[PDB]
């Protein structure tokens, strides 16, 4: 059961007696979308300061494990431990992250962390193609709007930061009205609330800055061509649904219909996905996957693919977009029936895995928007209630003759112009 | 300059991008060319 | 592959007027060739229909 | 045929069947890998394409995994459909087709892909070279099939006739009722499965100390060491594998990886160092071995490894390690060394 | 175009029925030698067209030995045919050497491709 | 710069210039191989295509050869044209172009061909592994360039500036008048060549006994052994290399090859066994080592090796080996072992 | 390569009437196609020269 109390800070807890671990954490409603192009990467630097050697050493001496996660809409700082020592994690979180920040922002520590983060971002930008392609897709989809800033930070901006930027961001965003205290695993809600009440655990006053511009989607493309690479990596997307939309689960199911494909695994060549019937003959791709990502203001629905067949890219894109076209007009009931159970198993593993850190992140990110956490059972009935008419109604609105965003790198010379791709979003025979 | 920073396209861009209004104006111009063309071909 | 590239007759049309890669900076002086192709069809078509009445 | 299970209100339940068909038990090098790729091919009744469209609608997927010791037959699905899937798993253990055209068209092309990926990564090659020189003819059998020894379809069929038995089997199902499973277990085709000796051997393997090998590799350079661990010392090398990777140690920024592999009778503790410039590798390896030889205290890491072990025990059978409280000191006495990469610029075992 | 499994279920029934296997099989055996492919050294299954994905699949599963010999009878028939003659009488195909060596491969390939088309159109209740 | 020559009424005369630019002297692995492939490329005055049409009409050809110790500049031509060719050889030792586009278009593609051919043959790989484990950083440098260590054009030019000197040179001409050559020798561009220390070292190398290595190879299986030979024992291992290959020995039908390589200060005696079936290799290697360990008499082979040596001395500098008369007995004490092929079915050094 | 295969115009003639691989055992019934090509040229050539005199 999920129990949430608004006394003090918003305290959420999900109790699981079977687990042998307990996680206690703080989730902030600010993310990479709350920063600007001149201090971009301040959140990643804060994360790596919390994860620095001295802080991690003092934590691990007591027997605790530290996790930090940076995203568009939230920042997560989690302390995981054994069930008997769940009170010690609160003490470490109070003493280190909240009460005092002078020790963590010393000159030498800041310089070392800055040099390590610069090295990491430099390695990412050159030797991680499928993920940086998705980052550029975000950066070109939401350009000149908060949601397009990369979460790690750019190489040029990360140099200009000083400790003053970090402390300014901490003053502006680490607030009581922006925070949720989350408890996961083998702990009780009453015990957690009592433990918080015994201490003060006050973060700050409130009134975080309000953004003047809301995120917007622009049809656009960016091409980063490099002929010294062996493949071509391509990510393509349209505007999707945000969190708290009525069509959220319909979006995830429509994504699940096409699924993912790996050419080298024997089993995934026999899937009921009809798209493979066009792909398999000439080995058009090595792998693809479909995504329905949702944020607070907007979302992305699309796919990502990698291939060595540098002379047949347009055929791959054409067949994929013709499979997308089929959703509006001629989706069949068996497709939806398979999609329901595939999605239920897909959602089942996500929310019911052994690791409590994923549960903590999900619960903290959920209560910061909805105000409450949807149960597993009520999720299934909405999934089971989906019909063919709903899928057709959603697809006729979100992907029929709509603008797209594209991002590719590698031997993308075979990738045709924008308009030729944009015309594939309709059939013209219907 | 970082690749993530994108060049200024402001003088080219429309103030309000509404898909239903935008695709209707383009389709009407294409439709007009088709309507006169069908008449000429006949 | 796509039918426009797989068929024997449609692959010749594909590689000459559809997927043919053109330089991105040729000006209006390069439009003259297609105008001669248009005019060759005009002479022939207007000639077959006018050859039905000429002695 | 020893069945254990647990139940919980989770929506998704999982079922696992394990076979002691490990690579230490393969008759020819890479026989285990080929059978593992026959797993979930066509059977006599239903084809492998028949199994896909059915297990999809009921919300489940099948997997098979290869390691030094196991061939795991695992399924994760929706809670109510335990009787249906238990027959699907039993069929593959009973009446696999083993057709000649399944080896050429699917198993061989897939097995080649696994080998190709592992050859590009240098730490895997170094790890495979520590297994080979420590356990010469036990666990040191090659994991993947490359083809230096010819393996035929008969050797695959004979191996399946050897491993797929009644007494060489364990069926475990997480988050589903135990008693309901056994009624379906005692009914299915595994009830008629033949019985034989258990391939698992209680005796410990024999080990060699001081071996070295060198491989010339184009890419990064790796200086890896491996140590044999008996049954009693599994606790000491588990804390040490966590101390070096934790912030409590000074060498944590030099070390690229450290772990302990455990079996029913012992394990191999492996340490790796990786970099592009062979000069950096050469200095890093020398400082690590010099500091390890003098001594290191692992007592501050006991509470850290308890939390680390508890997370690991979720997905494993969780062998009991109550000796974490008695682990105090470590000092390196002897080890096996492997050098991969620019061997000319990398140190020798005498130099370390 | 009339498949092969379709015309084989016709066969095994006629074979088992004593009245039918006595009336028509003694009439079928004269139809084979009257056709006269045996005299050019051709086994029957070498006569079937192979330009479709079903036969191309069975021709790949065929063992090396039966594929090498199959290559020679086709070459010998091509060479003998262009000379407007026939093979010597002592090299013709007898009654017992003309065995169904390409039968099982054709049958195991259609039942796995019948299953595919019957699974692409499943209407789940 | 020590010139020796002989004369005879033969129509065809040969000229040789040797440089101690051996692979034991290469600064980086495979530097010697790359320079050897620059030899007879373009010079400042005449191109390498210019050298072809000229040396053709006068009836000569040029060659360059690489081994563990030498870079041989050899020419065989018609008798009268000694003054012309002696300038052509001097130019390459003086004013090679070393252009950047000569490394990419000719030297690198040719060097890759040499490595590819040697990798298919298993006895070469086994021999290269005996050199590496016996002489770690002396003669054991790789002979051919594969690219595990990066070699740049500057390292090639620096190596040529290091080896091409006045005092690191020997010019020998067979079947042409000595005095006539020296007048052309003292005139040519080698007269102005810089002088330096002689790269040849009088000191003996250091050796290691008992090393083993294993390589997994798809093909035939090879069980090779290698032994270090000092200066005094060159006579004993020369008779033994002929006894085993002669009909006088019973193991001659089991042995695939046997030879002794000689240098100015010692040599390596190598023995090889080769077959396709690893079972035959395993039995053959065991019988050979067992019989060698008890003892073998080489006295019947002394007259045979004298005839064998006299034929060898025609094309070599002929180091004196007058100890053939004193060679009596041999018995194997220690050796280095290398296994290539089906390593699982091949014996270990402990088993032999 | 040879000029008959390198030239743009002579490579079409090469792959249709010169280097085209034919079955080694086709009889005289396969000669009928070239006879229709011969007869098509006869009708056209004897028609252009006879169209110079027809009203
Ligand atoms: C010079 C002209 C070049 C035009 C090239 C072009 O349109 O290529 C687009 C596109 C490029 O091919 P593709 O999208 O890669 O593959 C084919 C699509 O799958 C095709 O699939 P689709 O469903 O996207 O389009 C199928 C198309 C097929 O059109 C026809 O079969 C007609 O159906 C129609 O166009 C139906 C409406 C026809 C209305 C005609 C009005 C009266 C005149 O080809 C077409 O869609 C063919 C359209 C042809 C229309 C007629 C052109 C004029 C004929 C004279
Ligand atoms: C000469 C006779 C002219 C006949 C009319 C030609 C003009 C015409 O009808 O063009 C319009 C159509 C459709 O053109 P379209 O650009 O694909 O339309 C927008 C796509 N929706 C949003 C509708 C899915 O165009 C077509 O469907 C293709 C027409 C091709 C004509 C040549
Ligand atoms: C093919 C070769 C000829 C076409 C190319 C040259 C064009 C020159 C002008 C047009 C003259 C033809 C004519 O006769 O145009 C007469 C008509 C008006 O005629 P009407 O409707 O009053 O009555 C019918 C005559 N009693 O004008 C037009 O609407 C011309 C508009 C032309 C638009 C062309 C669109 C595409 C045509 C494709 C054809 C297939
Ligand atoms: C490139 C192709 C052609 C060109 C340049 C061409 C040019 C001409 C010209 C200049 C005239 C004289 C026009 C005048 O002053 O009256 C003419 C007349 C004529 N052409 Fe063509 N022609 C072409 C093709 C054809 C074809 C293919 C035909 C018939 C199938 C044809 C039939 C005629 C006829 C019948 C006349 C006389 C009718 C008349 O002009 O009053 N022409 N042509
Ligand atoms: C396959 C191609 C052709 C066929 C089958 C064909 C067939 C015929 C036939 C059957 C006749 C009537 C013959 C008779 O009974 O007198 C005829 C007449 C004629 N054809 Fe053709 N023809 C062909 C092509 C041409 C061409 C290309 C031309 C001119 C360029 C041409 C010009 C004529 C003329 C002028 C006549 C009338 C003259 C005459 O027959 O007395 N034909 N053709
Ligand atoms: C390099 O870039 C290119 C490019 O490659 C190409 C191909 C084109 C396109 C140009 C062409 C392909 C021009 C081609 C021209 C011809 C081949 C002329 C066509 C000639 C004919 C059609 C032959 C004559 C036959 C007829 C039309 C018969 C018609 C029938 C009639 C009148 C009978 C009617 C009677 C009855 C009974 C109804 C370009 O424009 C271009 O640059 C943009
Ligand atoms: C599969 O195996 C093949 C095969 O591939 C091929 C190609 C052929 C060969 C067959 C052909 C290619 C037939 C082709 C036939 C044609 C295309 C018809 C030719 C038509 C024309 C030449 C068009 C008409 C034009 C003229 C001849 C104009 C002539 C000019 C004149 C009369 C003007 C004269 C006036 C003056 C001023 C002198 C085979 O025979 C064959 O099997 C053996
Ligand atoms: C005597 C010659 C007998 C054969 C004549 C013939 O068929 O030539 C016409 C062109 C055939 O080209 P293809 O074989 O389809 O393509 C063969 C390909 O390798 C090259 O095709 P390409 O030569 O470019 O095609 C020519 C026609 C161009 O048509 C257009 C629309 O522009
Ligand atoms: C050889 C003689 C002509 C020379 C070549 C010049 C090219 C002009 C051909 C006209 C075709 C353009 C339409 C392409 C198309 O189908 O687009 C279709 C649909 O576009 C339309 O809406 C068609 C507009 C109708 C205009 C056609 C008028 C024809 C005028 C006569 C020209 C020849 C006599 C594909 O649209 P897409 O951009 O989404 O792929
Ligand atoms: C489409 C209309 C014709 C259909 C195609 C039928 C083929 C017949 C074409 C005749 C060409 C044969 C000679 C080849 C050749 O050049 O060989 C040359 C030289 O051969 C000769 O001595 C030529 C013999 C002269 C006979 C030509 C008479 C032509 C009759 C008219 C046929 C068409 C109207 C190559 O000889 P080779 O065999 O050494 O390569
Ligand atoms: C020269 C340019 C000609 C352009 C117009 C012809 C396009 C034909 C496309 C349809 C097609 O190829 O279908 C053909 C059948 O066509 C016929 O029966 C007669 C065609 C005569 C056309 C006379 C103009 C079927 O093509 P098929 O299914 O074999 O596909 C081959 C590659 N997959
Ligand atoms: C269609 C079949 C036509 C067959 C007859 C034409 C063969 C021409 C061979 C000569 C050639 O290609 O030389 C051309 C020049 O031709 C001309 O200037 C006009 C040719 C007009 C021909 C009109 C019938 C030179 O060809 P080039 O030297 O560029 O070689 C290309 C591949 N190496």
């Amino acid at each position: 059961e999920v129990t949430q109390l608004s006394n003090g800070i918003v305290v959420a807890t999900e109790h699981n007696p079977s687990a042998h671990t307990a996680s206690v954490g703080v989730v902030f409603g600010s993310g990479a979308a709350n920063e600007n192009p001149y201090n971009n990467g301040v959140s990643n630097l804060w994360k790596n300061i919390f994860l620095s050697k001295e802080n991690s050493a003092v934590a691990a001496k007591e027997g605790l494990a530290l996790s930090s996660n940076i995203s568009r809409d939230f920042q997560s700082y989690i302390v995981s431990s054994l069930p008997g020592s769940t009170d010690k994690s609160l003490d470490f979180l109070n003493q280190s992250f909240i009460q005092q920040k002078a020790n963590l922002l010393s000159s030498s520590n800041f310089e070392a962390t800055k040099k390590s983060v610069l090295k990491q971002v430099q390695d990412f930008e050159e030797n991680d193609h499928p993920n940086r392609v998705l980052e550029h897709l975000h950066s070109t989809a939401f350009q000149n709007t908060p949601l397009s800033l990369p979460t790690r930070g750019t190489l040029e901006s990360l140099e200009n930061l000083v400790v003053a930027d970090l402390e300014s961001f901490a003053n502006n965003h680490f607030l009581n009205s922006n925070a949720v205290v989350v408890g996961t695993g083998n702990i009780k809600h009453e015990d957690l609330v009592n433990s918080i009440e015994s201490k003060n655990l006050s973060l700050q006053t409130g009134t975080k800055p309000v953004l003047k511009k809301k995120a917007a989607f622009l049809g656009s493309e960016v091409r980063l061509r490099d002929d010294t690479l062996p493949k071509a990596w391509i990510s393509l997307a349209v505007e999707g649904e945000p969190v708290n939309s009525p069509n959220y689960f319909v979006a995830k199911l429509a994504a699940q219909i096409f699924g993912s494909y790996n050419a080298f695994e024997p089993a995934s060549r026999l899937q009921g996905i009809k798209l493979l019937d066009n792909i398999q003959e000439y080995q058009l791709c090595d792998n693809f996957n479909h995504f329905s990502l949702s944020y607070k203001d907007s979302g992305l629905w699309g796919f990502s693919t990698a291939t060595r067949n540098v002379t047949m890219i347009d055929d791959l894109i054409h067949f994929t977009l013709k499979q997308w076209n089929r959703l509006t007009i001629s989706v069949t009931d068996t497709e939806v029936e398979r999609a329901k159970s595939l999605l239920k198993l897909q959602l089942g593993q996500l929310y019911e895995s052994g690791n409590p850190v994923n549960d903590a992140n999900l619960l903290g990110a959920e209560v910061l928007i909805k105000g409450s956490k949807l149960s597993l059972g009520e999720a299934f009935k909405k999934i089971d209630a989906i019909t063919v008419k709903d899928v057709k109604a959603w697809a006729g609105k979100r992907l029929w003759d709509q603008d797209i965003a594209i991002a590719g790198t590698g031997q993308i010379e075979g990738l045709l112009d924008y308009m030729r791709i944009r015309s594939d979003m309709s059939m013209m025979r219907w | 300059k970082s690749t993530y920073r994108t060049p200024n396209f402001d003088d080219v861009l429309k103030e309000n991008n509404d898909a239903d209004k935008g695709r209707s104006y383009a389709y009407f111009m294409v439709g007009a060319m088709g309507l006169l063309s069908s008449a000429g071909a006949k | 592959m796509a039918f426009r590239k797989s068929n024997v007759y449609l692959s010749l049309v594909n590689s000459y007027i559809i997927d043919s890669p053109q330089p991105s900076s040729i000006n209006y002086w390069w439009n003259m060739g297609s105008l001669l192709g248009l005019c060759l069809v005009i002479q022939i078509v207007t000639g077959i229909f006018m050859a039905m009445h000429y002695s | 045929l020893t069945v254990s299970a647990r139940d919980a209100p989770t929506k998704i339940s999982t079922l696992a069947v394990k076979v002691h068909g490990g690579s230490r038990y393969a008759t020819k090098d890479g026989v285990a890998h080929l059978l593992n790729r026959f797993n979930f091919q066509n059977t006599n009744t239903r084809s492998a394409l028949k199994l896909v469209r059915e297990s999809e609608l009921l919300g489940g997927t099948f997997k098979s995994t290869l390691d030094r010791e196991y061939i795991t037959l695992k399924a994760t699905f929706l809670k109510d459909d335990l009787p249906y899937y238990v027959n699907a798993l039993a069929d593959v253990l009973y009446k696999t087709a083993f057709k000649p055209h399944e080896l050429t068209e699917s198993v061989l092309p897939a097995a080649r892909y696994d080998y190709a990926v592992a050859e590009q990564c240098p730490v895997k090659s170094a790890e495979d070279q520590l297994y080979a020189i420590t356990f010469r003819k036990g666990l040191g059998n090659p994991l993947l099939y490359d083809g230096v020894e010819r393996v035929s379809l008969q050797d695959i069929k004979d191996f399946a006739d050897k491993v797929y038995t009644k007494e060489n089997l364990e069926v475990s199902g997480e988050n589903v009722v135990e008693a309901d499973l056994k009624r379906f277990v005692d009914e299915s085709l595994l009830s008629t499965l033949p019985a034989g000796k258990s391939l698992v051997s209680k005796s410990e393997p024999k080990f060699f100390l001081g071996e070295e090998n060198r491989v010339r590799f184009i890419g990064d350079s790796v200086a890896a060491i491996g140590i044999p661990v008996n049954k009693a010392s599994l606790a000491q090398y588990e804390v040490l594998a966590n101390y070096l990777t934790s912030a409590l140690s000074e060498l944590s920024g030099l070390i690229s990886s450290a772990k302990l592999d455990k079996f029913t009778d012992g394990g191999l503790f492996t340490l790796f160092v990786r970099d592009q410039d062979s000069a950096v590798v050469s200095s890093n390896i020398k400082k690590i071995v010099a500091d390890l030889k003098k001594g290191k205290d692992l007592s501050p890491a006991i509470n850290y490894t308890k939390l680390k072990n508890a997370v690991q025990n979720e997905s494993v059978s969780s062998p009991i390690e109550l000796n974490f409280d008695a682990v105090k000191d470590f000092k390196l006495g002897k080890f096996n060394y492997v050098a991969v990469g620019d061997v000319s610029n990398l140190p020798y075992l005498d130099e370390l | 175009p009339q498949s092969f499994t379709s015309i084989a279920r016709i066969g095994d029934y006629i074979l088992k029925s004593p009245v039918l296997s006595k009336l028509c099989v003694p009439v079928a055996n004269q139809f084979i030698n009257l056709a006269g492919y045996k005299k050019l050294g051709l086994k029957f299954d070498d006569l079937i067209a192979e330009e479709n994905p079903i036969m191309q699949t069975a021709l790949r599963r065929l063992p090396e030995d039966e594929s090498y010999a199959r290559a020679y009878r086709i070459i010998r028939a091509h060479q003998t045919e262009l000379t407007h003659h026939l093979l010597p009488r002592n090299e013709w195909i007898k009654a017992q050497e003309d065995v169904p060596y390409l039968l099982p491969y054709i049958l195991e390939a259609e039942a796995a491709a019948k299953e595919k088309d019957e699974l692409d159109n499943i209407e789940v209740s």
